[PDB]
């Protein structure tokens, strides 16, 4: 889509309240517990046996940060979101065959971690812009036709 | 389907957010309509959408009223919300996908207002509740 | 997307054998019967009282046809499918409001109609090709980013 | 949820498919594995996913066993499919988004094999059956 110029201000505002070292880990911790079939896709990570294992597992935290760092890249390449994620698309959708609906799940969990942190500062129009940014990335991560 | 533990988690969390019930509902319906702009077509017959606009604020209170009623009948949702399904699924033919979006919204408001309480465990129980409620409403589609 | 030569051969064969009036009628009728919330967008198309009425409704069967010709604009232009459907995409999502997932629901129903008419000639290989075609068509008809 | 007229449509449609059980499942399964390659991960212990493959044919029949069972248990699919839900939803952790990929291919095989008899009406009822069947199997995720 065409960005409005408060859509950008509102997106960088949100991203400016995300410490990826804390948020990355918790967004993924939370997706693995709330949507536990997502655990299968991360066979390498070891024990995901329970919530205590999810939250104590160094490979989950570290990946949370990779994933959240990846999500944050379009902020710097915002009129080229598609080509920014074209390799990640091929990795998730062509190689690992992650169903696209799982992208919505992680991102929904992320927003929920953000809303906890920002409080009402996170307004309804801030969130709309935020969701426009997530729907563009997710759309870029899906199988490209 | 909720385990008995999970139902207790939901009865206990909904009780803890009672005093902020209205504000959660209004935030939720307001965010639904701002964040997912396709939903306004369902409300086009009103004279408003988005926060401040009291029609959205009082319809949000009604939705939460229905939500608090579903909690009270959390052991038979299919049988207990048959009238509301008739209205949403049969009368208005609300597209089923709009329920997952409303639920998400309600989830971010709950987390927004009760951040320390809204743990991954509460999130699971409530998420599951909202889906089950969506599915009780889905009973009269076809 | 890269079409192979066999895929192109298979897609143009499928169409060649189809009565657009009879595929249209049957597909849309099935969509509205199988997925009755989609009737929301067709109130001005006479009585939709039950399966039989809908199956006997002439302006449904006329709109059916208009979908199958819509699909021809992609048969005829298989490498410019996004841009060919841009005027439509605008029309569907904004002047009519239809969510992305209803385009899948009707594609599922077109596939079932064509599976029935083509009988045994709807091979695995044919289905793979048809599906790729529909995935692209359906991806072009939804919102863009 | 399934109405009487739905259950009846399903029961009397399943009657046709008694003989063909081996053939239908295998074909549907072959078609899911080919058209929707995200599904292959769950069968990576098979050396062949073609039709004709020894495991595709053994598992096709097995899938229709489970489908007959489910026709048996149409009144309480949630109660009824607990062992299969535990298998899919918990042990195997099948992404629930896959269920409709199988379900779709069964409806394609039922349309090729029973054109003109596989009406929109029958499609309503069979789709409703398979959608509940997936909900049933989804019980043990979380
Ligand atoms: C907004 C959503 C997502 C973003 C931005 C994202 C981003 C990334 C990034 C940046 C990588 C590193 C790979 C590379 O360097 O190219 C990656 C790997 C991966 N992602 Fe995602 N991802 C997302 C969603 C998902 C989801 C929902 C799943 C599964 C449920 C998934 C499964 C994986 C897997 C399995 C890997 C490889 C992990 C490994 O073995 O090292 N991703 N992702
Ligand atoms: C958990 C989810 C939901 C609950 C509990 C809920 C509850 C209600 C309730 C209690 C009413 C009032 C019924 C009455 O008149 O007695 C209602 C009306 C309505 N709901 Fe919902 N609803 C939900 C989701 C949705 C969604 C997702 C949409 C659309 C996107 C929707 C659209 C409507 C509309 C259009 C009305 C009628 C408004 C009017 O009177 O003008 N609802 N809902
Ligand atoms: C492969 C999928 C589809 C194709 C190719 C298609 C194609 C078309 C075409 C060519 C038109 C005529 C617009 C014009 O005259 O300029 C149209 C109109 C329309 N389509 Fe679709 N469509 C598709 C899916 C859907 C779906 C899924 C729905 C609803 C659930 C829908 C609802 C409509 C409506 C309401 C109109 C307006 C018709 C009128 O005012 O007479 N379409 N479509
Ligand atoms: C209507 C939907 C489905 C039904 C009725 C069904 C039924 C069954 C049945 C009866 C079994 C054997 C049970 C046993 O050994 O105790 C089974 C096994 C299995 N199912 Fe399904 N299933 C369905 C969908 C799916 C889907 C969509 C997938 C994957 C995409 C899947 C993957 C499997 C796997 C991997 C096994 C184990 C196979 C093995 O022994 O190697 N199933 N299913």
């Amino acid at each position: 889509v065409e960005w409005t110029d408060s859509e950008r201000a509102i997106i960088t505002s949100i991203f400016s309240n995300l410490d990826y070292e804390e948020i990355g880990r918790k967004s993924l911790c939370r997706c693995l517990i709330v949507y536990p079939w997502t655990q299968r896709y991360f066979g390498a990570f070891g024990n995901l046996y329970n919530a205590e294992t999810i939250l104590a597992n160094p490979l989950i935290a570290a990946h949370g940060t990779k994933i959240l760092h990846g999500l944050d890249r379009a902020l710097k390449n915002m009129d080229d979101i598609k080509n920014t994620y074209a390799e990640l698309s091929l990795l998730h959708s062509d190689k690992l065959h992650v169903d696209p609906d799982n992208f919505r799940l992680l991102a929904d969990c992320l927003t929920v971690v953000i809303a906890a942190k920002m409080g009402s500062a996170f307004t309804v129009d801030t969130q709309v812009a935020w969701q426009k940014f997530l729907s563009v990335v997710v759309s870029a991560l899906g199988r490209q036709y | 389907s909720l385990s008995s533990k999970q139902k207790a988690t939901v009865k206990d969390f909904f009780s803890k957010m009672s005093t902020r019930s209205d504000d959660i509902g209004a935030e939720a319906l307001s965010r639904l309509v701002a964040v997912y702009p396709q939903t306004k077509s369902y409300f086009s017959h009103w004279k408003d959408a988005s926060p401040g606009s009291a029609p959205v604020r009082k319809h949000g209170i009604t939705i939460m009223g229905g939500v608090y009623d579903a909690v009270g009948k959390i052991d038979d949702l299919k049988g207990g919300l048959l009238s509301l399904s008739e209205l949403h699924a049969f009368m208005l033919r609300v597209d089923p996908v709009n329920f997952k979006l409303l639920a998400h919204c309600m989830l971010v408001c709950m987390s927004m207002i009760f951040p320390e309480e809204f743990t991954p465990q509460v999130h699971v129980a409530v998420d599951k509740f909202l889906a089950q409620l969506a599915l009780a409403l889905a009973e009269k589609y076809r």
